């Protein structure tokens, strides 16, 4: 992982994820939506295993984007949890949870769940 | 449609 | 939120979460397990909405802990997604996903899901 | 489980769940919403382990309600997955997924996730 | 849906799902694992929307298999929640929760989450 | 507000 | 390996 | 038993 994780990743819809994996387990970078505009950019922060197992196990990781920047506030945050799998066609496989700020009466509709695959290509 | 999507 | 989020939080099992919420949406801190030892401490990083809505909506947030420190590597990472609800008895309500690094054959057992409530008390 | 599962169960919001657990693993019954009207009643069907382990393990179970009856069609279905824990204060602990029929463009907002506890009281 | 849902469905791993969708919203059938043996067969029951919307929305559905039959008891149950999308290449898209019966101490590792796509082909 | 809830 | 899988 | 728990 590490230098294999660093770089640009794309999901099946066209979103772009740019990350630097640091030497002691930090992930920092930006998430850019479809349309690809100069801000549908949002800051991301996360963590990964920097000493992963040596058999063929993937590298466990996760990160958060809060959907506020200088142009937009969508009053929500998404966490992605998954693993990096290296080699010839490297990918990152994730499940995600998206939570919106709600009143306590509407709290039953606060969290959506789905899944995403990122490739280098 | 949410910024994660569009 | 912000200065309401900063401080020490406890879940129903006794885990302790310590966070500083920064002025522009950053969360940094540590997670300490039961037994409470000088390292079952792990680093956390996340993001929150720093300009939340003014009706009674909660503040959307999330964070990641990778379970590696100087004493232990559990080859996994957890993401918590939820919201902060302030006032007289403030709490943070979350759902979590825990992913373990697996081979692709074992990839069906990589992610557990559960939920957690943190209070100040 | 079985005769311990048969009967009336209530969650923290006041919804009422009525089930007969059959001799070979069937669950059949009705779910009634808050307000408690003569139809906010919906049919449920599911399955449980009828030969559970003899140590103190819970009984694994799940069921589905499609939200259509003679008065209302909400074009959605919920599945509950959990376990029955018996004894002095018996309960059923669940996580649920609620999916709405969407177009493929809106398919990112089709499934909500939450959790529920039912008691006899 | 209905007569479009009735029949044989296959996921990406080779599991086979056989369902009859009934006139008033019932799903009944069997799930057969890989290796395809005469019992890795398990009974399923569920529910679907029998009057779905007429725009291009999918048909919301879900079902349960408890993993006990005459040859095996795995002391667990899975619920699938999703929708049927018809037409030239029909598919059913799902997320699933798998719960195992645990003691209350081990209750943190009871539920796994993943996702599945079934086709006719 | 959904029939699971109200 | 669970019967859902094998 | 995992460090999130113990």
């Amino acid at each position: 992982a590490e230098a294999g994780i660093t770089g640009t990743w794309y999901n099946q819809l066209g979103s772009t994820f740019i990350v630097t994996a640091g030497a002691d387990g930090a992930l920092t970078g930006t998430y850019e939506s479809a349309v690809g505009n100069a801000e549908s950019r949002y800051v991301l922060t996360g963590r990964y295993d920097s000493a992963p197992a040596t058999d063929g196990s993937g590298t466990a990781l996760g990160w958060t984007v809060a959907w506020k920047n200088n142009y937009r506030n969508a009053h929500s945050a998404t966490t992605w949890s998954g693993q990096y799998v290296g080699g010839a066609e490297a990918r990152i496989n994730t499940q995600w949870l998206l939570t919106s700020g709600t009143t306590e009466a509407n709290a039953w509709k606060s969290t959506l769940v789905g899944h995403d695959t990122f490739t280098k290509v | 449609c949410h910024p994660q999507f569009c």
